[PDB]
This record gives structure tokens, C-alpha cells and sequence, in this order.
């Protein structure tokens, strides 16, 4: 078993989210891309990774990786719901929810990036997170889409110095 | 996508 393995289940978890989003921007007419939004979080982010010592590009790295990825999710859907608009699903009623899980899986995402940071820039990391992926693959049941997606969010783990 | 030249998300794969 990979001892990245909670950490890439956390980041497949925070991929999920971008479903329950994508259905409320549909249903509400709201843009997918929101730049000022993105880098509002990403400074967050920095931010938080500097409060515990940890090198904070390598940080917002990670995360921009994992937001393309999440966006990526999101403009698949809206394809498909602009094939056929009545399958866009039923969405959640808010986006609070939401934005409490996006926070508690930032805060575990990075939590087992430091704890784990010596092997993130070690060696056998890229082996590691191979061998990760493919039981989170298993585990979440994740389909091709999400298959990709978890490859990008996961892209720069192996960076860290 | 889209992002200013001076934005974090300018430094990466975008």
C-alpha cells in the first residue's frame, strides 16, 4: 500500500466535487471560469502552506494542477449537457456545502503533503503515486474522465525539494 | 484558460 495513497484519495475526493458544481452553474447560467476566483485561492493557499513551513510555490503548484483538474470535470459536463440539456441533473440547492468540503480537503491535502514530504522529493515518489493511483482508481471507482483528471491534479507531487 | 499575466495561474501549465 501507498503511502500516498490518503493523499490522493483526498485530492480524488476534492475532484468529485466538481459535479455537484458544475450542475448548480448550469441551472444558475454562471460561468465555469472564474480567474479572479482561482486566484484568490491559490493565494490562500500559499498562504496557509507558509503558516506551516511548507514552500508555498510548490503549494500553489499542487493546487493549480487539481483546479484545472476539477475545471476539466466541469467543461466535460457542460459538453455533454450541451448535447442534451435534459440530462443536466438535479443541483444541489447551494453552494455551501460545497465550499465546507473544498476546505476540509484542502486542509487534509496539505496536511499529508507535509507528512509525507520526504518522500514526495524522494526517489521512489513517482513510484509511489503510480501505485497510489491506481488503488484510489480502484477504491473511488473512478471512470476516464476522472482517471485523467486524477493524473493532471497529481502532475507535480513528485517536485517537491 | 483565462488569467492576468501577473496571476499565480500564469506561472504554471496555463
Amino acid at each position: 500500500t501507498s503511502q500516498l495513497a490518503e493523499l490522493v484519495d483526498a485530492a480524488a475526493e476534492r475532484l468529485e466535487v466538481a459535479d455537484p458544481v458544475a450542475a448548480f452553474k448550469w441551472r444558475a447560467q454562471l460561468p465555469i471560469e472564474d480567474s479572479g476566483r482561482v486566484e484568490q485561492q491559490l493565494a490562500k493557499l500559499g498562504e496557509d502552506a507558509r503558516s506551516q513551513h511548507i514552500d508555498p510555490d510548490y503549494v500553489t503548484r499542487v493546487f493549480d494542477d487539481q483546479i484545472r483538474a476539477t475545471e476539466a470535470i466541469e467543461y466535460s459536463r457542460f459538453s455533454d449537457w450541451k448535447l442534451n440539456p435534459a440530462s443536466a441533473p438535479p443541483e444541489p440547492p447551494d453552494l455551501s456545502a460545497s465550499r465546507s468540503a473544498i476546505d476540509s480537503l484542502n486542509n487534509r491535502m496539505l496536511s499529508q503533503i507535509w507528512s509525507h514530504w520526504s518522500l514526495l522529493s524522494a526517489p521512489s515518489c513517482a513510484a509511489q503515486l503510480d501505485r497510489a493511483k491506481r488503488d484510489i482508481v480502484r477504491s473511488r471507482h473512478l471512470d476516464s474522465l476522472y482517471q485523467r483528471a486524477l493524473t493532471t491534479a497529481t502532475q507535480s507531487y513528485c517536485q517537491a525539494l | 484558460x483565462q488569467f492576468e499575466q501577473w496571476h499565480i495561474r500564469g506561472r504554471y501549465a496555463c
